[PDB]
């Protein structure tokens, strides 16, 4: 993704 | 006619084929393979880097990047590379000639479905473009108007509610485990018995044993202490050097964290009370024909004995007038990509396509003006 | 080999093995399927190819003659 | 086109001949023969020293030195000499019309490159070099791109794995078993016997009597038992001066070393499991292609029963599903020399080498820069 | 290890 | 060698 988690 | 593209990037696996047809044409894995050590020979035909099954073939030799994950594209310049090898070398079609129809995961980025409409326009040159959320095409898949879908691949998991063809926005839940997760804790499991796995070679070694050995418990409690007290459950599998391996109460433990993400210390319930939870999100009018049409759909969904556990756990929750049933067709690896090969099919569809004319005029946004 | 006049089991070793030699030593060692097949249609073109140019050379004999070309 | 040079300088024998030949033009010991006596006659045409074949002819007034042990240059004016009557008395050629390629054991010192490329490019002036891993040619020369090579000649013995032409650097296996050590093995056990052997002009005999009658025992302690107590199996062999001497279950014994380092005082265990733990330090996804291809390379594979003897002790280690097959051609002697004689012939090289315009910007350093 | 190492 | 052996 780009907050969350890592994608 | 030309008949347009039915392109199910999922995770892990692509799935491609012609609209009509009822099977795909391409079932390979969506893995991208660089060599990572020295050559040494000279005039081998070296080659930069491979794609699907040339990839699990010298997997020996590579580093093995899945470009998708969680549903999310994460490298462009693998997934182009992968896209390239699906219309030229594995269908073996020239894109430019007729429309392609591409699926994803529900509630994910903004920017990746125009980044997708932008490559697809812009390299591929494709005449039109639509993409479809896949737990809506596996209704299309199980012959239904109403349903409430589990749709569970590698990559992701998500219930999308949907009553006579209105889909329920609010209600859509998404969760993030996947078959590639349970895969990761089987690693991290399986060294309990010291075998080990490292390295995304044999990563690709667990991925498989998952899909063999693994099976759901009806009730977990009872077969713990049945498999810890008589070792008539466990079985054995041969590795690819020759070692037999063997693997008793584990292999139901890594499919039961569907149901207890709390063993790989998520906090969010498993895929029955989501289910539910999402059901209960739904207007009491309609509550009684989601509990009839639960219907499974991905391939998460594969291991033997999750039917009757969800049609067991979600009637420990439901109201006991009510009546639960839990569709879980053979076929269901592919209903998503059945479903998108019948909607592509239909004459009524030909209108919805975002044609190069439109995206000339608006951009890549367009896709939020006439997708979903 | 009845009609080429050679015997049987000279043809049938040579066709599966070849000889290597150094100055020295020599060596006999056989061949897969595949290279023997490409070792019997080689024979075969090559025979081919010089039984051409024989024809083509009593062709030439026949039309010689004696006289000193001096341009053609 | 001007072919190139194939100089497998090797230890104990060097093989040199051009490029596309199939067998070398130039096989001498790599000797060389200094006078120890006084020169008594006069006018004799004394001459300093011999090279080779003479050195072998006149062994008896010499003391001879061979310049390479353990794959390692140890006398450089002793190998200039040697490469200078390959190129002008052996091959009767100018080395500077034409490339030149080298060859040599893997992971031995840096510097004996740097010094063989130093000496070809500046005195021999050979317009262009190259050098290269035997253990690689051996599976040019064997039809093969994924192999385990057992490469063991004079001086050094190594493992090299590679599969589909990447070679697996942490796999490489060197050993300083060779056919030297058990020859002064076989010299410090035929004392058993009364027969003495203590000068280098008839260590050279004995280096001959290990060749003709040596050979491997599929099983020791039996044949063991068997000659200790039958002697059936004693064999007699003629001095050069007519002595006559007999050899029994000792002609067994020294080939066997090679499973049994101990029997010279080595910790490190023998061939077949240093194969053995470099498939094990391959990935595990290759190691079915390994035992496959096992190559046996190098003169010192050439005792009868080796390759029975190899193909039983790993069977004994490794995964009874897995075949195991040891391929021993009979040329394989040379194998070396033919690899790079294709390998040099190859239109694809011939960007490899190392041109004199390059060394003379870089300097001799450029080896580790542009080789492997 | 059991299997994916030696230990 | 240099060190461990005598070449
Ligand atoms: N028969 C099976 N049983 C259990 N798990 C499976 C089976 N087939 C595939 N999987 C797992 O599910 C994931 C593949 O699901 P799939 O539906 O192909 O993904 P997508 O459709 O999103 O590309 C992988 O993690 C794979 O290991
Ligand atoms: N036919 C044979 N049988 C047994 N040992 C041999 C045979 N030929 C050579 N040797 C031994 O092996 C060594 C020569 O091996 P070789 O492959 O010629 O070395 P290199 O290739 O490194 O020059 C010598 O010690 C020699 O005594
Ligand atoms: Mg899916
Ligand atoms: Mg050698």
């Amino acid at each position: 993704w780009x907050a969350x988690c890592p994608a | 006619e030309t008949t347009a593209l039915v392109c199910d990037n999922g995770s892990g696996l692509v799935k491609a084929g012609f609209a009509g047809d009822d099977a795909p044409r391409a079932v390979f894995p969506s893995i991208v393979g660089r060599p990572r050590h020295q050559g040494v020979m000279v005039g081998m035909g070296q080659k930069d880097s491979y794609v699907g099954d040339e990839a699990q073939s010298k997997r020996g030799i590579l580093t093995l990047k899945y470009p998708i994950e969680h549903g999310i594209i994460t490298n462009w310049d693998d997934m182009e590379k992968i896209w390239h090898h699906t219309f030229y070398n594995e269908l073996r079609v020239a894109p430019e000639e007729h429309p392609t129809l591409l699926t994803e995961a529900p509630l994910n980025p903004k920017a990746n479905r125009e980044k997708m409409t932008q490559i697809m326009f812009e390299t591929f040159n494709v005449p039109a473009m639509y993409v479809a959320i896949q737990a809506v095409l596996s209704l299309y898949a199980s012959g239904r108007t109403t349903g409430i879908v589990l749709d569970s691949g590698d990559g992701v998991t998500h219930n999308v509610p949907i009553y006579e063809g209105y889909a329920l926005p609010h209600a859509i839940m998404r969760l993030d485990l996947a078959g590639r997760d349970l895969t990761d804790y089987l690693m991290k499991i399986l060294t309990e018995r010291g075998y080990s796995f490292v390295t995304t070679a044999e990563r690709e070694i667990v991925r498989d044993i998952k899909e063999k050995l693994c099976y759901v418990a009806l009730d977990f409690e009872n077969e713990m202490a049945t498999a810890a007290s008589s070792s008539s459950l466990e079985k054995s599998y041969e590795l690819p050097d020759g070692q037999v391996i063997t693997i008793g109460n584990e292999r139901f433990r890594c499919p039961e964290t569907l149901f207890q993400p709390s063993f790989i210390g998520m906090e969010s319930a498993g895929i029955h009370e989501t289910t539910y939870n999402s059901i209960m999100k739904c207007d009491i009018d309609i509550r009684k024909d989601l509990y009839a049409n639960n219907v499974m759909s991905g391939g998460t969904t594969m291991y033997p004995g999750i039917a009757d556990r969800m049609q067991k756990e979600i009637t420990a929750l439901a109201p006991s007038t009510m009546k639960i049933k839990i569709i879980a067709p053979p076929e269901r690896k592919y209903s998503v990509w059945i479903g998108g090969s019948i909607l592509a099919s239909l004459s009524t569809f030909q209108q919805m396509w975002i044609t190069k004319q439109e995206y000339d005029e608006a951009g890549p946004s367009i896709v939020h003006r006439k997708c979903f | 080999c009845d009609l080429m006049g050679v015997d049987y089991e000279e043809m049938a070793h040579w066709l599966c093995h070849r000889k290597l030699a150094t100055a020295t030593e020599t060596y006999i060692k056989p061949i897969s399927k595949l290279h023997a097949i490409n070792a019997r249609d080689a024979l075969a073109k090559h025979i081919y190819a010089n039984l051409f140019n024989w024809i083509v050379d009593h062709v030439n004999k026949a039309l010689h003659s004696t006289v000193k070309q001096h341009s053609f």
